[PDB]
DNA sequence: TGCGAAATTCCATGACA
DNA sequence: ATTGTCATGGAATTTCGCA
DNA sequence: TGCGAAATTCCATGACA
DNA sequence: ATTGTCATGGAATTTCGCA
């Protein structure tokens, strides 16, 4: 069996709805499953159409050979299907209610909801302009398990925004409180 | 000088008039019989009056003003008076062209990295498309891979929108552009300095400086094109297309595609490149730090027969940049305050400011 | 051709397929264990769609195309096939620029007397003075003295007012012009005709044809410019000034100014010629008669490297005059029908009309 | 003595008042003296405003030495004196009542008053449109003397224009009936 | 150890308005 | 306080296939 | 029959938008 | 159914003045 390759594996998902930001309500997310490297994309609904507009910004960069996915209406419909189909793209899918990637893209997803909870509190309503800072965290962010950060595995290259202060992630007793507060 | 003539008429020698001629009073003037003819030689205080009418005539040149002034006088060293008085007319000095190439070009290291230098770019205005009119054009320097943002304008906010959306996935450590409006603008400046980018921009009305951006819009344009033949200019939703095509494109002299240089991979394209798929990432990573040293790096061209380096304290002058009809295509002349490297320096006008020019837009002034 | 490809899998020689290679099916399909690596033979009816599929891509080029073909086939002799690909593609065909340089200039043989040939042109807008905004220019071809008479507009009416004025004094033979519309109209073809004048026409979007003007109005433009430094624009009452100096300076190359090739003697201006004081008017017009017959002439100069010379059958292609935005630079393939000079064609388009072209508007059809 | 040179005097004069032609009425004759080569202008008036405007077109062409002429108001006037001082030219003129010229002069300033005449009868208010060809057919006409028209001893050439129907250039018996008529 | 042809490399030309 | 670039297709040169 | 310098000739450069 | 041109000022080369 052949190595594992940046571009083999493109895991998408929806996060929200959240706060409505420069009138966005989710993010999309894309996660390459060998190197770990976060697309997000703000989009103003979890539509065919959404993942479309925001995947065709994407696949101008680069095309994966694969799209995993949950059974989500927007990648289960046959317009999304037709739109893979016309790329080259095969589509896999999580069986229903069970939830199936890789311990990397697993981990991955853990941080990028983490680390948007942790960036909302007390402005969530200005989460559209830190997605740019949310990304560059998230690709420059070590690895235990490879020894590289995702930036390091996709471009081959040290980046020049090392993200050398590994952050706490975990909330304060005073953003606990302010985020309660918010939940009212 | 009827001093100088007096002594001539009585027969005794004056360094710069042959002795072998015979120069005689006429008229009341001193003249003397050459081959060509006989000419009238006039006192050294009336000479730079002569050559001033003769040049004035058509403020012509070194030949063309002599050939006039040797149709009556003769004198010692006429070419000498000529010369001084065309490198003391302002109006030549301004107006005439130059008729010295400048030297070689430099061929700057490719950066050694991706995300080390972006140069930057704007292409328009095109037939609007969908209430656009511009492409920002964004080529990593040593990879020539290139992101493409269509523009209602070329503006700082455009820029920076753009700049926010491409620098999510890294940030170069320098973005090189030229000293267009919307790269200069102090907004731009506070944009860079808040992300730690540092802002190199090219010497001014010179776009050989960004020749690796400039290149890629003729590519863009050229591509554009193609895909439009026989049906309106629609481009807008081409420039994903073209994106897409461009850093997916082989260069012959590399043998390497942008997306080559950048991932060391092919993604799922048409025609991808398989010979890597026995081997790890890491492998994979090795042999592309590898194929990024070894590529083909071209050497400054010979210079020109009749070239010109530039040398500190020589008076040089700058291009008119937009000249008026009617008006002067150059500057009054500079100085040459510090050679930067043979084709950069910079100069100080007589208004006294310094100037980071291109020597494509100076010419040595002539005459000393 | 999976016939072709059957008796290759047998073991069988087929022409064009190396011997020394083990051809093999795999995954339906038959494969080659080559040196770069295992490629795809693809049946010689798939060919053609793979090729165009390669080219496709970013309408690429000889090498480009075929580095991404080899990335998964091989076939024999493809790069034939990548050009048969490449010389019918019209939108690479008319938006592809050309590698090959036109041949070196001819010099056409100076007019052997004054009057033989006027060379006409306009200059202008130029900033308004006194209502007039452009210059009929008028160099004698074989004198270089020039005529210029201020209009307010580049019309018919203005030039034959003009040339109703100046052919007072002589009528020339030809009267060489570029293809502007106050030239081409048939109201000045009658005026022309009326008088025994043959009118000539440049190539279409051609000034060099017209060079002899063209050079002049450089003259012109650069003494006005001078005259008026550090002063208004007001050039109309300096028209009469410029045309007498410049009349009365000197070719340096010709040792002549235009003026002395005209009557072959300086008339009241500054530093006269008085060389021919002692000759009779007969013996001066003698003398007049030989310089005109002695005059420099240059000479073609060396070809470039990779220049192109046209041959009668040959699909050649304009080049657009006014090409609009994202539009192509060229027409379509177009066939030479004569040869006038090897500067010069007569060509026919799809249309079906003759044109007389020059070849700096023209590049050869790439990949015949 | 050096011999005779074009450019050497040029002998002006006035023709005029003539039937108005496009609003001009005079016609300033300039004769140079060597050639015999022959240049017309129309003016309004026989002035010195008129006579400069004119001359600065030729004088654009070819500055005489000497300018001849009678002592018209025109000519004798201070600006027409600082006009010549400015540009080199000597003024040289005729003593009152008897003016004089020379042989060829007279006999080409003969020639125009004559040719005139005969081209005004018929059509005596289209003489501004016919002044190219009677200057060309004047310029062209052999000199039984010197063996060469004006042009050739101006240019040193034959013409593209040679003028080898000698014209009569006296009156018909319907063209004196006819300018008898005109004087009415 | 060398031939004919195919493949590769060279590189002038031109356009980024 | 900076600096030209590189796709293109004939031609020149090198390599390949075979002996 | 030759030297130093002045004079002449050569000619690449660039602009006629 | 026509076609490049030539002023310009350093450099290269020739000629001049004298011996
Ligand atoms: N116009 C304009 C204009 C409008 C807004 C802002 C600015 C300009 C601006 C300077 C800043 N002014 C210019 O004249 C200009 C130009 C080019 C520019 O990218 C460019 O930004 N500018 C340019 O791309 N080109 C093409 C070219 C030509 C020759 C070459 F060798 C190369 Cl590499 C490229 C030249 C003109
Ligand atoms: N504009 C325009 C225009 C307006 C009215 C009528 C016409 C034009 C017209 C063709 C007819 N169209 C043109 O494009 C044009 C030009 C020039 C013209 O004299 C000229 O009449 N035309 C011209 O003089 N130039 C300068 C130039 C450039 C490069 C050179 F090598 C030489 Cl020798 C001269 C070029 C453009
Ligand atoms: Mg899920
Ligand atoms: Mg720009
Ligand atoms: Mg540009
Ligand atoms: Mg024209
Ligand atoms: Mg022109
Ligand atoms: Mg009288
Ligand atoms: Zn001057
Ligand atoms: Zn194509």
């Amino acid at each position: 069996d052949r190595p594992q390759k940046p571009f083999d594996k493109f895991f998408i998902d929806y996060i929200g709805p959240l706060p409505p930001s420069q009138g966005y309500l989710y993010v999309l997310v894309v996660v390459d499953g060998m190197t770990g490297f976060t697309w997000l994309y703000p989009t103003k609904a979890p539509s065919t159409s959404a993942t479309v507009k925001s995947l065709n910004v994407l696949t101008s960069i680069a095309i994966p050979k694969v799209i995993h996915s949950d059974q989500g209406a927007a990648f289960t419909s046959s317009t999304f299907a037709e739109w893979a189909k016309e790329r080259g793209i095969h589509l896999e899918f999580s069986t229903p209610y069970h939830p199936q990637s890789s311990g990397k893209v697993e981990r991955k997803n853990s941080d990028i909801k983490r680390l948007l909870t942790k960036l909302l509190v007390g402005r969530p309503t200005k989460w559209y302009d830190l997605l740019p800072v949310v990304q560059l965290a998230l690709n420059n962010t070590y690895s235990p398990v490879l020894k590289y950060t995702p930036h390091q595995l996709l471009f081959g290259i040290d980046s020049n925004t090392p993200f050398a202060n590994q952050d706490t992630l975990d909330l304060t007793r005073e953003e606990e409180l302010s985020l309660l507060q918010e939940i009212r | 000088l009827d001093a100088e003539l007096d002594q001539l008429l009585q027969g005794h020698y004056i360094k710069g008039y042959p002795k072998q001629y015979t120069y005689f009073l006429e008229d009341g003037k001193v003249k003397v019989s050459r081959p060509e003819g006989v000419k009238i030689i006039p006192p050294q205080s009336d000479r730079q009056k002569i050559v001033l009418q003769a040049h004035n005539l058509a403020h012509t040149g070194r030949e063309a003003t002599l050939l006039k002034i040797a149709n009556l006088y003769w004198w010692p060293n006429m070419r000498k008076d000529v010369v001084k008085q065309l490198g003391r007319c302002q109006q030549c000095l301004i107006t005439n062209a130059s008729n010295k190439a400048s030297g070689p070009i430099l061929r700057p290291d490719r950066p050694q990295k991706p995300f080390d230098k972006f140069f930057i770019d704007y292409i328009g205005p095109l037939p609007p498309s969908q209430g656009y009119l511009y492409v920002l054009v964004v080529v990593d320097g040593m990879t020539g891979f290139t992101w493409l943002y269509p523009t209602k304008a070329p503006s700082t906010s455009a820029t920076v929108k753009s700049l926010n959306v491409l620098t999510s996935i890294a940030i170069p450590k320098v973005i090189h552009s030229d000293q267009g409006a919307a790269f200069t603008s102090s907004t731009f400046a506070e944009w860079a300095k808040e992300r730690g980018i540092h802002l190199e921009f090219s010497t001014p009305y010179h776009p050989q400086s960004s020749g690796k951006v400039e290149r890629k819009n003729s590519d863009i344009k050229r591509l554009l094109t193609k895909l439009l033949v026989g049906r309106p200019t629609k481009w807008y939703d081409l420039l994903p297309v073209v994106q897409l095509a461009l850093n997916n494109t082989y260069s012959p002299v590399l043998k390497y595609t942008p997306h080559q240089l950048l991932f060391g991979i092919d993604s799922n394209t048409p025609f991808a490149n398989q010979d890597t798929l026995d081997l790890t990432r890491e492998e994979e990573l090795s042999l592309l730090q590898e194929i990024r040293t070894s590529l083909y790096h071209p050497s400054t061209p010979p210079a020109s027969s009749r070239s010109w380096s530039p040398v500190v304290g020589q008076l040089v002058q700058e291009r008119v940049a937009r000249p008026a009809s009617l008006r002067p295509r150059w500057h009054k002349p500079s100085t040459v305050l510090k050679v930067l490297n043979p084709r950069t320096v910079v100069i100080l006008d007589h208004l006294g400011n310094n100037r980071t020019v291109s020597i494509d837009n100076l010419k040595p002034t002539s005459h000393q």
